[PDB]
């Protein structure tokens, strides 16, 4: 249940696996930023405001994640089309939720434009079939003359393997 | 010619451009024939210029 | 070719010799005469020397580059009267002209990119070195960071085209065709910034004003045409995807042409109004480029050639009032018909060239561009009429308010007009009416 | 040829003539670089730019010799790379098969209408 | 830094220890060479005239011995799990090895010691620190095959190393933050090649030698100190400041070449988004390079008039003007190069 | 073993420092891996030579033998806790003191 | 004819560039050839240590 991905099922197929996947990415990002937060800038003292800063920096990211996933599922299941503007609506909704945590209306839309751009680019990646971070098909372990670069003084004993 | 050859693509593109310019001159001369029909047959341009048009 | 490149390479040591400012423009006009002689070009690439060749589009753009730089050495006598660094100025101009010749006579996309982004460093040097404003730092940083921010992912697009095709040559890349959104955005948006859009223009009116006269010539004369040349080379293999996404850029460019033409009626600077005037005509160029017709491409090439002369000639006119009246403000520049009456001939002859004029090449470029855009859709007849009406609504305002009316009181005594300035604005207008004769040269590059 | 044979693409037939600047570009470019470096040294020390021409001669000779030596090593490197590519094409005839050339007439694809 | 022959002895033994590190065929002899390099880089980075150099050497000691013991512990753990030095399927012990190497190198999750130590040094020990001391960890990073740690390090290096150098007006901390961004381009090249990394590292080293020689001969440690620097001809000061535009990656100068080879090899390796993330976050590096270039690109300044003679070394500035010529005219030598292929 | 980046004279001393080649229970297994790493190299030796890798790791790492020993000892204690085995027959006949 | 020759040269260069990209991709996929994409692991030190350990068996004595 906790190992579910976002794209193991199509859009609108299951809700809970998408909520768990996007929320666990939000929890990982919030914990990774909060560990660098409370030790470097605005360092709190005591057990209670440290956990308060952890909740304040993690839970709003969870709210952005679940709001984007919920309005993405609503825009997907409200019609028959599965296209990139549902991801645009979800990015606008996540930006609007982020704005509420900011308490600035301008921040919410300004965030929704960039999150919708990220959503339509990710949906373009899903539709076309390429990856953001693929494995390298070519990995140059060294240059040419890689067998003749052995500048060692020790004489080689005769090998125990042949090609015959 | 084959897809991998770029020698044929340049030569066929050049004769396509040359045939385009020749056919443009065909249409231009055929239009100038109608213009000369309109000027030479000034009152009666309705009847005579119809095969040219 | 290699004759012009080695001519400028051996004209490089002319800068280090003292009292050698005026011989360099003499040799530049001589090599412009030699480049007028070497005109055996057709639509394909000719005079193939290694990686350097030339077709008709490249011929017109190198000839425009040589004429603009040769007049750029003629316009800047303020550098020669003062002891400002003439050797560095001449070296920067020769290096920048050599880079423009190298990026226009490039056979391939990558050398075009390399000398294309090498060209912005001498423009940076002229803007931050020889300008007369405290905001030269705001001028050059906007230009460099706009063009660099949108031109860095174009390099990823260029090597994606190289990995999919194999070659870098323009003809072998003309055969292929791509169906990708992001490749189209990478290979287009850098030129979409390099020619002025409505949304991405900002570097233009804040980099023309704070530059020198030579920065104004090199920016509005040939470096709004690097993007046009780049789009003329890139659009040939991205036809299917630009036909999907071209209505957004054409609508934005046409409404932005109308809006920037409404901006110039509320402009109080001579050098800023020509800076926004470059946005409106290149909006028509951009709107006619994406229709992919024969007439749109030919009229775009004709209007870029005829705009690089007239905008630079207007920028020389705003300089010879800035040198004497002491400011570029439109309120100060009033009644120059009674101060310089012989200059008023060149003001109206170069302001009429900015709009539709009877003998100029700008009208033959504007006629062949409106043909393609009216052919593209009938809804564009509403906003082409508004744009081409507002163009002479604002362009007559600069000549009318600067060259007619009561005189500005409290102006101190300045010098009269000079033969160099009359010669400088002579060579910005007689090419505009001598090139309608043999106009099949400067229009049919296809 | 009617086949797209991978072995004949890397095999040098010998019909490619080197250019006039190909054997002589790197020594003269490195000699001009050495002369310009000596001029740059003389400019940075506020000496006359052609004072001490022995430094210019030594820098140009060092540049010409280094350019000729590394150009010969570059040619040997490219010859070894070509031999490596030909040997890997010869050793694996299944992963790189001769492919029949196709005339445009057999293919039917996508005119993009502009209209 | 040549006040004594003992410092030349420490230089050759730190060269020997780094060469022992990068040629070790086991994970423990590499640690042996790391300790030799550490022993010979403690007395350099320490001097009697500068008070901050001793506490900076204390910071270097604590940072490196924290990183070296974690490197030893994880290598012994790898050897306890599988008794060969390599690993078939990559696991968490390789992640601990790579994190201990990233604390040594100075990647941006672990880079906070780097400019804080750099705030109190000289310009020759900085030249040893950002060039030679990046040899020993980065050449061990190439032995591991995990991707996401390198991805996080490259992304964090190019955003944090570019943004964090904007507030700094000290030249040493700004060069440290610029070297942090140029570190991320080296690790992005390490995922795709072991030769393009050598190209980028050698020319980044070349740019580091020619740019830190400008601040070492004339003793420049501040942005405002560049405006008061007296050069007899202002054209020479304008020409000497083109190494910032060279190292920032501008096409007519050298320094565009290694970044361009990284771009060429990454696009051929189908990695486009990380390249865009680096190149949108390298414009800030050219922004704080151009903020240095305020002091030379204008042709006249409001100079202080008490100093009227430019004082300089002879041998060091003779070596400087050779490398300044090839920093801006070095793209003519691309026809002679054959090590890209 | 790790392939060094550079092959200088300074790898001649570090290379022989740790190795099962000096007399050991199964250095002859490690040699049968190591020559295999001369045949396919380091990266193709991770795939094409996986059977000889696991025997050397099984021998000197002692993984499955100790896991089998702990499975045989925990099952005996589970049988003791579940009441199947109790009393003086909890432990079997011990070996002789010089048996191994 | 100059443009025809230059186009033929550039087209053949394009085919050889595509073919060497394919050859390099198949070489890096399998790590087969000994020029690129190959990490040379040598057992020279293991054979030296085994020869030394065999040599010190003769030295064992009194
Ligand atoms: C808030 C959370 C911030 C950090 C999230 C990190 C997530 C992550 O690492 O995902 C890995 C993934 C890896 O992607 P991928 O392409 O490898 O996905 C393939 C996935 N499998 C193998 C399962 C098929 O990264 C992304 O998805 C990145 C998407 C970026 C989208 C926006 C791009 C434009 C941005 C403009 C500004
Ligand atoms: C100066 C010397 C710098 C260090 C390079 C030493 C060397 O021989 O490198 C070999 C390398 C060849 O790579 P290589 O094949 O030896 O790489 C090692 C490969 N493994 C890890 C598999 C063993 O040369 C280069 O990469 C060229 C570097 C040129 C630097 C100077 C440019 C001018
Ligand atoms: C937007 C920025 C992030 C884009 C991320 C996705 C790119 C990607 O991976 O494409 C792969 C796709 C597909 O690549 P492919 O065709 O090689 O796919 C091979 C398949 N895989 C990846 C699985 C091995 O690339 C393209 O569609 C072609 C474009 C290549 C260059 C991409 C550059 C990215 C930057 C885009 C910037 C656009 C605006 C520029 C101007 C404004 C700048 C601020
Ligand atoms: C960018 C600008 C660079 C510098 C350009 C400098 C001016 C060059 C002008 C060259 C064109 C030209 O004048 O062609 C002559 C033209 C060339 O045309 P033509 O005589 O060859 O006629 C055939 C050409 N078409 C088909 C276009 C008509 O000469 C004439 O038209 C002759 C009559 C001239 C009219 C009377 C002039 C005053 C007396
Ligand atoms: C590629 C360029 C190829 C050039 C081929 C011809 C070179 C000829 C050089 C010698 C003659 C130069 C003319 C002359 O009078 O020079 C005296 C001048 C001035 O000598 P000076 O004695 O007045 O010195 C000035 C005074 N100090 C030193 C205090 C500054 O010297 C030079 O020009 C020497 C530099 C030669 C530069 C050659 C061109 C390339 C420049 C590239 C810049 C980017
Ligand atoms: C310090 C300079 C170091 C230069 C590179 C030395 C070789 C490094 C290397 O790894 O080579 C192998 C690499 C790749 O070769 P390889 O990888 O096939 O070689 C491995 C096999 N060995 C080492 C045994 C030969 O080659 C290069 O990097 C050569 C590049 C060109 C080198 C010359 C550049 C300068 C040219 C002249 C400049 C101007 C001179 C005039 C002015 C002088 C003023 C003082
Ligand atoms: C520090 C440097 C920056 C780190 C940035 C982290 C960004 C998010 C991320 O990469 O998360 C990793 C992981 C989710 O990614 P994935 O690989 O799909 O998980 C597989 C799960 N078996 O995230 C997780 O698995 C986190 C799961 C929840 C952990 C916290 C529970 C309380
Ligand atoms: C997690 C997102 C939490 C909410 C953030 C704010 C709203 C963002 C909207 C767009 C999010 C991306 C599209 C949805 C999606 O699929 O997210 C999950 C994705 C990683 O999932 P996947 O591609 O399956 O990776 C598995 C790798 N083991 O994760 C990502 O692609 C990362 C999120 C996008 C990039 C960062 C934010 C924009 C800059
Ligand atoms: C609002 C800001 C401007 C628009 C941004 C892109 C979002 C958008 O408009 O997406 C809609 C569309 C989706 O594509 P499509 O599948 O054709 O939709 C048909 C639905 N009837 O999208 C498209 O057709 C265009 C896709 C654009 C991809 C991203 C372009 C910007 C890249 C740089 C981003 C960073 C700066
Ligand atoms: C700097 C300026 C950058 C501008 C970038 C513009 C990128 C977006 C382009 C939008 C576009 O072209 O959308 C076309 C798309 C409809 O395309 P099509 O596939 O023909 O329609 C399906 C019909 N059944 O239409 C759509 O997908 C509709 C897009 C709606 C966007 C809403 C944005 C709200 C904010
Ligand atoms: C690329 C960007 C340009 C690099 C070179 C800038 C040269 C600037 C220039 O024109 O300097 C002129 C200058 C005049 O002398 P000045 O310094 O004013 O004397 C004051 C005395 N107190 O100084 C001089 O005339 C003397 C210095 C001339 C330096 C010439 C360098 C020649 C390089 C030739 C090879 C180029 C690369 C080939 C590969």
């Amino acid at each position: 249940l906790l190992r579910s991905k976002y794209y193991d099922h199509p859009d609108g197929e299951d809700a809970f696996g998408k909520i768990v996947a996007t929320n666990k990415y939000a929890v990982s990002a919030g914990v990774a930023w909060s560990m660098f937060d409370v030790l470097t800038l605005s360092k709190p003292q005591g057990y209670l405001p440290t956990l308060g800063r952890f909740a304040y920096n993690t839970g709003p990211l969870m709210g952005m994640a679940t709001a984007f996933t919920l309005t993405t599922l609503v825009a997907t299941n409200a019609r028959g089309k599965d296209d990139k503007i549902n991801y645009l609506i979800g990015g606008f909704a996540a930006g609007g939720v982020f704005g509420a945590w900011k308490h600035n209306h301008v921040a919410g839309l300004c965030a929704g434009l960039f999150l919708g751009i990220a959503g339509v680019i990710k949906k373009m990646s899903i539709e076309q079939g390429w990856e953001f971070f693929p494995n390298t098909p070519i990995k140059q372990y060294g240059g040419l003359n890689i067998a003749g670069n052995d500048w060692t003084i020790m004489a080689d004993p005769p090998k125990n393997w042949t090609t015959e | 010619c084959y897809t991998d050859d770029a020698v044929c693509r340049f030569e066929a593109d050049q004769q396509f451009r040359r045939d385009r310019m020749v056919d443009n001159e065909i249409v231009n001369i055929l239009r100038q024939r109608f213009e000369d029909c309109t000027l030479y047959e000034a009152p009666d341009h309705m009847v005579k210029c119809r095969p040219l048009m | 070719m290699l004759k012009i490149i080695f001519f400028l390479l051996f004209l490089i040591p002319f800068c280090f010799i003292n009292n050698m400012y005026w011989m360099v423009q003499i040799m530049m006009f001589f090599i412009s005469f030699i480049f007028l002689l070497m005109n055996n070009f057709m639509n394909y690439w000719s005079e193939i020397s290694y990686f350097l060749g030339c077709d008709m589009l490249s011929y017109g753009l190198i000839l425009l580059s040589l004429w603009i730089c040769s007049l750029m050495l003629l316009a800047s006598e303020m550098i020669n009267k003062h002891n400002n660094y003439k050797n560095l100025f001449l070296l920067n101009i020769i290096i920048l002209l050599l880079l423009l010749i190298l990026t226009f006579s490039s056979m391939s996309l990558f050398m075009f990119y390399l000398f294309f982004e090498s060209s912005l460093i001498p423009t940076l040097f002229l803007i931050l070195g020889w300008g007369y404003q405290p905001e030269r730092l705001q001028a050059g940083l906007y230009l460099l960071f706009y063009t660099l921010l949108v031109s860095l992912p174009m390099l990823i697009g260029i090597f994606y085209v190289m990995n999919k095709i194999g070659s870098m040559n323009f003809y072998l890349m003309n055969n292929f065709m791509f169906n990708y959104d992001l490749l189209y955005f990478c290979l287009l948006c850098a030129f979409l910034v390099k020619m002025p859009m409505f949304l991405v223009h900002l570097w233009l009116p804040k980099a023309h004003v704070e530059a020198p006269v030579s920065g104004s010539m090199i920016l509005a004369g040939i470096m709004l045409k690097l993007g046009g040349y780049g789009m003329l080379r890139v659009i040939s293999f991205l036809q299917l995807m630009n036909l999907k996404y071209s209505f957004v850029w054409i609508s934005i460019s046409l409404v932005g042409g109308v809006l920037v033409s409404l901006v110039c009626l509320r402009q109080t600077d001579l050098k800023a109004l020509i800076a926004y005037s470059s946005v409106a005509h290149m909006g028509i160029v951009l709107s006619g480029l994406l229709t992919m017709t024969y007439w749109g491409l030919c009229g775009s090439y004709t209007l870029m050639i005829a705009h690089g002369l007239c905008s630079s000639g207007l920028f020389c006119l705003a300089n010879v009032s800035y040198e004497r009246l002491g400011s570029r403000s439109m309120l100060i520049n009033k009644g120059l018909l009674n101060f310089m009456p012989s200059m008023t001939l060149w003001w109206f002859l170069l302001s009429s060239a900015n709009m539709a004029a009877p003998p100029t090449l700008n009208l033959l470029g504007e006629i062949s561009l409106l043909n393609s855009i009216v052919s593209w859709s009938w809804i564009s007849m509403i906003l082409l009429s508004f744009l081409s009406f507002f163009s002479a609504a604002y362009t007559l305002y600069l000549y009318s308010f600067s060259q007619h009316g009561k005189l500005f009181s409290g102006v101190y005594s300045f010098s009269s007009g000079k033969i160099r300035e009359y010669l400088l604005m002579l060579l910005h207008w007689l090419p505009l009416n001598l090139l309608i004769l043999k106009s099949e040269s400067f229009m049919l590059w296809l | 040829s009617a086949v797209n044979d991978p072995l004949e693409l890397l095999t040098n037939k010998g019909t490619h003539e080197p250019s006039f600047l190909s054997p002589i570009w790197n020594p003269i470019a490195c000699g001009v670089a050495g002369v310009g470096a000596a001029i740059f040294i003389n400019w940075g020390f506020r000496k006359p730019v052609f004072s001490g021409i022995q430094k210019h001669i030594a820098f140009g000779a060092i540049g010409v010799g280094a350019g000729a030596y590394f150009d010969q090593k570059r040619n040997e490197y490219l010859a070894k790379r070509d031999a490596v590519l030909r040997h890997y094409i010869e050793l694996h005839p299944d992963d790189f098969p001769v492919k029949e050339r196709k005339t445009y007439g057999q293919v039917l694809e996508s005119w993009v209408p502009v209209r | 830094m040549f006040n004594n022959s003992s410092k030349i002895l420490f230089i050759t033994i730190m060269i020997i220890g780094t060469l022992i590190t990068v040629t070790s065929n086991s994970w423990l002899g590499a640690w042996m060479g790391l300790e030799i390099n550490l022993l010979s880089f403690i007395p350099l980075l320490s001097d009697n005239n500068n008070l901050m150099s001793t506490e900076a050497s204390l910071k270097y000691f604590l940072t490196q011995v924290l990183a070296s013991t974690v490197l030893l512990f994880s290598s012994i753990l790898l050897m306890l799990k599988n008794n060969m030095n390599n690993e078939i399927n990559e696991s968490f012990t390789s992640m601990i090895i790579m994190s201990a190497l990233l604390l040594k190198s100075g990647a941006a999750p672990f880079h906070f010691w780097f400019p804080n130590m750099m705030e109190g040094l000289t310009w020759m020990n900085a030249l040893m620190l950002m060039t030679w001391q990046k040899i020993a960890p980065l050449m061990l990073i190439s032995y591991l095959n995990i991707k996401y740690l390198l991805l996080i390090s490259v992304i964090l290096s190019v955003i944090i190393g570019a943004i964090g150098g904007l507030n700094q007006t000290s030249l040493r901390k700004l060069m440290a933050f610029s070297s942090i961004n140029h570190l991320g381009w080296m690790l992005s090249s390490l995922m795709i090649s072991e030769s393009i990394w050598l190209i980028y590292f050698f020319f980044y080293s070349f740019l580091s030698f020619v740019l830190t020689f400008m601040f070492n001969i004339f003793k420049l440690f501040h942005l405002n100190q560049l405006f008061s620097w007296f050069v007899n001809s202002k054209i020479l000061k304008f020409t000497l400041f083109m190494n910032f535009l060279s190292l920032g990656g501008l096409p007519p100068f050298l320094g565009f070449l290694p970044k361009w080879l990284v771009i060429q090899q990454l696009t051929l390796c189908n990695q486009y988004f990380m390249l865009t993330l680096m190149m949108m976050s390298t414009l800030i590096t050219l922004f704080f390079y151009l903020r240095i270039c305020y002091s030379a690109f204008m042709m006249n300044y409001f100079e202080n008039n008490w100093i009227m003679k430019m004082n300089m070394n002879s041998i060091n500035y003779n070596m400087y003007m050779i490398m300044t010529f090839f920093s801006i005219f070095g793209l003519f030598l691309i026809s002679l190069f054959y090590f890209m292929f | 073993s790790l392939t060094p980046f550079l092959r200088l004279p300074l790898t001649d001393l570090t290379g022989c420092l740790i190795n099962h080649q000096t007399y050991d229970k199964c250095g002859k297994f490690e040699m049968k891996m190591m020559e295999c790493f001369e045949a396919y190299g380091l990266e193709r030796g991770k795939r094409e030579c996986a059977d000889l890798i696991s025997d050397f790791q099984e021998c000197v790492g002692m993984q499955k033998q100790l896991m089998r020993f702990h499975a045989m000892r925990n099952e005996r204690y589970k049988q003791w806790l579940k009441g199947e085995r109790k009393g003086q027959e909890f432990f079997a006949d011990p070996p002789r003191v010089d048996a191994y | 004819e100059k443009s025809l020759h230059y186009l033929y040269e550039e087209n053949e260069k394009a085919q050889i560039r595509l073919l060497e990209d394919e050859v390099r991709r198949k070489m890096s996929e399998r790590n087969d050839y000994q020029a690129y994409y190959y990490r040379p692991s040598v057992a020279k030190y293991h054979r030296i240590s085994k020869e030394a350990a065999d040599e010190l068996e003769a030295l064992r004595g009194d």
